[PDB]
């Protein structure tokens, strides 16, 4: 506590560049694990269609699969629009 | 007296030789069979021995590949 405070005050003087660099690197390491928008970034990456969505052959047992894009069933992007 | 206190009868050595010969002959025929079996397995490769690895087919991805023709 006191010794750590003395060390940080002594380093903040005469070595400010190193203190700033270590603080910025530590923040870059720690903060991503706590942000709630990281999962939003993952979902945004998942929603980017690079390939053609290959249709599935209907077999009479696929209720959650849409027959047309306009159909209500299927993934939505309203969370993306509101963002 | 010497025969009684130091030695045994001919039956013991006779039958011990019988057993020893039987064991050794079995070992010889086993060795010959083992050599022949090794030769056959290395030639055909249909046995448990000399099995060389091939590519595991669980690594193949069975999915649409952005192109209908793979
Ligand atoms: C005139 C009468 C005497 C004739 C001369 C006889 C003298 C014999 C001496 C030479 C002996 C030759 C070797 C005989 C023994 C072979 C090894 C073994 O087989 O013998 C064992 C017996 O050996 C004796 O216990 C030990 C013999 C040692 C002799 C040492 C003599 C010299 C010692 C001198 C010491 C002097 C004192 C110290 C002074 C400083 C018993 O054998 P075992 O495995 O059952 O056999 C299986 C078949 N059975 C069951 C039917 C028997
Ligand atoms: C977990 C994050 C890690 C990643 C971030 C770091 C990325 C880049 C930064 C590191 C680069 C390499 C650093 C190498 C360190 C060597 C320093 C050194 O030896 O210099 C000493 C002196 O420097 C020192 O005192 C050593 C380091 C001092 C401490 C610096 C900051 C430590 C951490 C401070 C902040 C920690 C986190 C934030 C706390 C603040 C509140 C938020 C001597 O200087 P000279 O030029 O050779 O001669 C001068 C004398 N004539």
């Amino acid at each position: 506590a006191g010794r750590i405070a003395s060390f940080l005050k002594n380093a903040w003087a005469k070595e400010p560049v190193l203190v700033a660099s270590f603080a910025i690197g530590g923040l870059a390491i720690i903060l991503p694990s706590l942000s709630p928008y990281t999962n939003y970034a993952i979902r945004i990456n998942r929603a980017t269609p690079y390939n053609y969505p290959v249709p599935l052959r209907d077999d009479g047992n696929m209720p959650d699969v849409p027959s047309h894009p306009q159909d209500p069933q299927g993934p939505s992007l309203e969370w993306l629009k509101n963002l | 007296w010497i025969a009684r206190t130091f030695y045994d009868g001919p039956e013991k050595n006779y039958e011990k030789t019988m057993a020893i010969l039987q064991i050794e002959a079995e070992k010889a025929e086993l060795r010959l069979k083992e050599l022949e079996v090794r030769r056959l397995m290395r030639a055909r490769g249909d046995g448990p021995w000399y099995q060389y690895p091939t590519i595991d087919k669980a690594l193949i991805d069975h999915s649409p590949k952005t192109t209908p023709d793979n």
